[PDB]
């Protein structure tokens, strides 16, 4: 039963603080995610959807996607869904976070500077060297594992920025993925889906227009143009007293959801790679 | 009179704190509840100003708000 | 008429009570009445509704917490004035406050709604 | 309903702001730490527990007189081998953002800070942050509004009264060292103004006078000053020379053979300073 739920490997070293840690249980799936679906949700906006591709008799591929949890009327920081490491510090309120939670965004964006100053700050602790420090190894290292699965360089062919027409040019969105860490990275491979997937030498659209952004900011739940697609979302009372006992209805409904969909993706030779 | 809201909020709130007090581990009531406040003595019973009586699906309480008031 | 009743203390309030309707003019006074009634909380009866119903025009908010409110209306034989509920109401349109009122309406109202302990 | 129309009731109340904190985060559950005495109505507004844990300071009674009068005062924690920013009893305005940690405590502690100590723009920013933190609108807005509207209730109680005490004639204060022969003194009294209402009342409520001349008749419970206040705020430091030692015996054979009940003398080290006049009794 491994947990893979990043963000609840976070301990209130301060005694006065307890963690409840609520936090979604999918966490326990062996899935590409490296965080559940409730710290994505808290702290990225996003909530964790798949999108079947291929289902008719065993063939089942079943590509993931996340989706917008940003309106139609947030901009700028409130729109950014993975900020940049230049402004991830600031989209962020670290500092309404739990120190634990600040080192783990640190590490994730390679904050090093930080993560050593929220460690000396917490030399000061009272019980500092007795189990504020043991917390710190405990976070530190489940933190570091997890970036190093992640990493693939440790011991294909998706772009995000190409797909962007009426763009003047430069893309650079994969510039900045590439800057991005292996978690971020393949956080960014696993919510957003390439608008395109093409195999073999056959296309297949999902969209006719991507919905996700990429730029030096990050990622945005912004539009590549015109305004942003609309996306909408016991204690006895009173009130809770109904009145006398006494158009839709028999239609299926479409989701007013924005899933993330956004890029290019190639496949060579490889035939429909079901392993 | 008119005010029926409060009047079956206050009953419900009552025959639940006593199921509790009877059942401490149950904090409502499960099914559904309906009410009618009478308003006559030919709709109203002696002895059991408060009574019950299903209508097959869900169990209706019957109030007799004017012998609350009497008695109040 | 006999349709309704003069709020006592009030030279523009009237309340009619097969309707259960309390109404008072803008601008004109009410006259004739050899009878009137002391105002109470149970004159406004809380509307029931399941969904909130809508109201139109000019909107005020009287007790959000009892869900009281203030409509505009004007009786088709253009008689303007303005009808105090009580119940589940929702606006069309964006609320307005009540000094926006004439100081004859509100004198009125904080007559009819103060209470004189 | 039960109660009389409003009616407003009669209780006890927490006392301490620091009883306030609460986690913003509403999923994370919190309490704060609060020793029982913040529920004595009593010219404390900070219990022991968060006297001791933030300003280094633990309350304490001295007798006065034939009537006993029982006047406040508080005493150090502060060892003798503390320096520096260490010595720092009470921050002042222009140090206590980086005395306390801000980054280290709650959210809600730093706006009590940034409130108690006149820091508006800090306590807008903090606001504001917390408009665009979090699902603001649910819940964290009214715990928001509570605990603000709390602080801003004991602070509009205290400095009223602060304001007439300090042009109040029959009552005089004057926390400086009274030897004026010293240099460690200074204008303790403009530093004291410098401070807030309800900063002035606790140093009211802790510091002890030196001498205290009621009417016609002065006591002196010191023939030396046992703190100071400079631009920094009230420091535990002597000001003519090697510190007191504080052996802080608790909280963070034939010698007594002999030494069997037995008066003892304490260790503490209270705060006395400055001078302090009345007028009559006013007890
Ligand atoms: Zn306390």
């Amino acid at each position: 039963r491994v947990n893979r739920c990043i963000f609840a490997s976070i301990v209130s070293f301060d005694a006065c603080i307890t963690y409840k840690s609520p936090c979604s249980p999918d966490a326990y799936h062996d899935d590409g995610w490296f965080i559940c679906n409730n710290h994505l949700i808290k702290r990225f906006k996003m909530s964790k959807m798949v999108l079947p591709i291929f289902d008719e008799d065993d063939n089942q591929f079943k590509m993931t996607i996340a989706r917008h949890l940003v309106g139609n009327k947030e901009r700028g920081i409130k729109r950014i869904l993975i900020p940049s490491a230049t402004n991830y510090q600031d989209v962020f309120n670290l500092n309404s976070m739990m120190q634990a939670e600040q080192l783990i965004f640190h590490l994730i964006y390679n904050n090093e500077n930080a993560v050593n100053t929220i460690c000396d700050n917490l030399k000061y602790t009272e019980g500092f060297t007795s189990n504020t420090q043991r917390v710190i190894h405990s976070v530190y290292a489940t933190t570091k594992s997890i970036l190093d699965t992640t990493n693939p360089n440790t011991f294909e062919l998706r772009f995000f920025d190409v797909t962007n027409a009426r763009a003047l040019r430069g893309g650079a969105g994969d510039q900045l993925f590439n800057n991005y860490s292996g978690f971020l990275q393949n956080l960014i491979r696993r919510a957003v889906a390439p608008e395109y997937l093409q195999i073999d030498t056959e296309e297949l659209r999902f969209r006719n227009c991507a919905t996700c952004i990429i730029d030096e900011t990050g990622l945005v739940a912004s539009v590549p143009d015109g305004p942003e697609l609309y996306n909408p979302i016991n204690r006895l009372q009173i009130r809770n007293v109904l009145k006398f006992e006494g158009t839709l209805s028999g239609y299926e409904e479409y989701p007013t959801y924005v899933p993330l969909f956004l890029g290019y993706q190639i496949i060579n030779s490889e035939n429909n790679f079901l392993r | 009179k008119a005010d029926t809201r409060q009047i079956a909020a206050v009953v419900f709130s009552t025959l639940a704190f006593i199921h509790n007090r009877f059942h401490p581990l149950v904090t409502n009531f499960t099914n559904k509840m309906e009410f009618v406040v009478t308003e006559t003595n030919d709709t109203s019973i002696p002895g059991e100003p408060i009574l019950f009586t299903e209508n097959e699906g869900v169990l209706l309480c019957s109030v007799d708000r004017p012998s609350i008031v009497k008695m109040l | 008429s006999k349709d309704f009743l003069q709020l006592k203390g009030t030279m523009n309030a009237f309340y009619a009570p097969k309707q259960r309707i309390l109404s008072i003019l803008a601008v004109n006074r009410l006259f004739g009445a050899t009878e009137t009634i002391d105002f109470h909380p149970n004159l406004l009866v809380y509307r029931q509704s399941s969904p909130p119903v809508r109201l139109t025009g000019d909107v005020y908010v009287v007790d959000k917490n009892e869900k009281v409110f203030l409509v505009k209306h004007v009786f088709s034989n253009t008689v303007p004035a303005y009808l105090l509920i009580r119940g589940d109401y929702e606006s069309s349109s964006d609320l307005k406050s009540l000094r926006d009122l004439n100081p004859w309406v509100q004198n009125t109202l904080l007559k009819l709604l103060i209470p004189d302990s």
